[PDB]
């Protein structure tokens, strides 16, 4: 049933400012969303270097006890490997974390939810959308 | 405030709702979420109503993601 | 935490299967509801710490030798 | 999530004194704290010898229903055992049920809370905290 | 199906001398074996403190992935508190480990096997098996 | 240094045996048991032998189990 | 590891089904059998190290350039 | 069980240059060791991006295929988070593959092997250890 990947983007985007067509957005397409371990790697880090980190861990609980979390796995990294050495060719850079949630998404076929399509462009054969 | 009793049903524990916190009659399926011992019942398709207007991020949130780049 | 459902009414109410994905504690057995919105929320019964540290309090004997054997 | 395992030295001296800046750190983090089963067998046993057992053990049992409690499992008992000898190769001395403690909270990566820290700061690899 | 619990003594005894008359004894009664979690903690270490480790856990392994491994759970925890309050009443000495060993097997109704009995004479309401 | 296929039968892995490393005739019950990517194939009721028969602890291993007491 | 079972027999030979909670690596397509008393033993082929220390090298532009950003 | 990581650094050193004192601490320890899928991500873009990728993913694959590959999970991910943000608070820097790496074993108690030790030593609650 799933569909859509959460970019770390979009969702700290979401999460900082709770915009409100993005709440109708995430109501609607409930069950169909999910993000890569990657990006709860960095929602995670944002609570526990703030300044009221088990405050802003329970936003984090809600936020991501209502979508799936999917394991990096060996098909992401294959994946991710492959995305790598593709903007070695392009000679475009991208970010880290970002090219791991591409590959991430292109091992699964789900669609890349963004706020920040620029990025992920670079990168070849993905379905992108933005959501902000 | 109102009190309640855990049921045990269809092989799951399920929760009698007594009239005075009843959901409205609009709503037939519900998502329920998990965070820590509460759990969180919203029509489905209202999922993340509870999330929206509820508790909220310190200002000082992520003011920069911090990927190298 | 994600999981849908459909409610069910029983003789005197709505009720809600918790499938095994989200059920609680089955430690649990009293739940205080808790209505936002059109959003229910429960929570397991006098469970926050101020009612255990203003309530009840063990003998004096309850001590700290604790008989870790050394 | 879980986060924090409490050490039995911190539960005995929170059952005790029920101090308010320990109250105010279980508030913050309820939650996100744990005992090893380890733990509750020592309380147990102290409410079991103490004169008003019934008493005590219905104090044990509302401070342990606020609790998640984890099962001395494989995992706790191997890192357990690694930890017996880390320390007895190095000569440093800790007791067999903070070991069994140390290595639980290890094998699942909890944060150990202890005040008995001088102990436990004797085991490796291991994140320890004082909330009294 | 489960039956025996076998006790440190016993397993070490085994693992170390490796008797004939040991081997008919578990040939015979496979499926029906099993360990503590403690008691695994304990052949885990003496692998570990060993001047041949990886050599000693490669035989640990054989044998522990032959039985059953029970977590120490909250049931053991109880009757272990039990037992030493127990043992206060009657003012008779028993090693750490070897109590929680014993509360395990009454917790779950099981029959200590071991090569030394003296030990666990001494707790109450346990069936106790010496296969030395 | 007899090498083989793995099979994929009753939703499970299984094992071609060839004639030249055949159990005997004897067996019709087998318990497999599980250590790193090995499995080990005994005659039920011969669990054992092959721990038993095979490798050993070395000399020093827990010469006492250091329980306080 | 402990799991019983029945040996059946292929079109060829003796087979034995792998229980779940027994069953190799998935990954594991080809198995060397070791015959140690009436027990059989099996083994993922070729996973030593020694043949893959010994074996195949990767081409000398495969390098420490790790390009981790910093 | 598994006991050891591997860190990427390693890994690229032992592909690289197969020292023999590498292979015997691999010959001991075959069964006790593993890479997270981060390590897996980073071979498979060093293989992609070489003059003989197809040889050099033949060569990554005989090496993988007698490791266990973990899949960098919610665990990994939260332990990485922690550990982005207790070095940021300190000052300490590691890299992103790095950090995601110690959490993913931090997150499953395992000991690091690695050789870049100096990184890594800044990481809590992680045991180091160099085979090189």
């Amino acid at each position: 049933m799933l569909k859509f990947m959460l970019d770390t983007n979009i969702c700290i985007f979401t999460i900082k400012n709770k915009p409100a067509s993005v709440r109708e957005r995430f109501n609607l397409n409930q069950g169909r969303m999910c993000i890569s371990s990657v990006t709860l790697m960095e929602v995670i880090y944002g609570a526990e270097k703030s300044q009221m980190p088990e405050r802003n861990l329970a936003v984090i609980e809600g936020f991501v006890s209502r979508i799936d979390v999917l394991d990096y796995d060996a098909a992401a990294a294959t994946h991710t490997g492959q995305i790598r050495a593709e903007l070695a060719l392009q000679g475009r850079p991208v970010g880290p974390f970002d090219q791991m949630i591409a590959g991430h998404a292109r091992s699964r076929g789900l669609i890349i939810v963004t706020n920040n399509t620029r990025e992920f462009e670079r990168v070849g054969g993905l379905r992108i959308e933005d959501w902000s | 405030h109102m009190e309640n009793t855990v049921f045990l049903s269809n092989r799951s524990q399920a929760v009698r709702l007594p009239k005075a916190v009843a959901l409205p009659e609009n709503v037939k399926r519900v998502e329920v979420i998990a965070v820590g011992r509460t759990r969180i019942i919203t029509p489905a398709g209202e999922t993340w109503d509870e999330w929206f207007d509820g508790n909220s991020v310190s200002a000082d949130f992520m003011d920069n993601r911090e990927q190298p780049g």
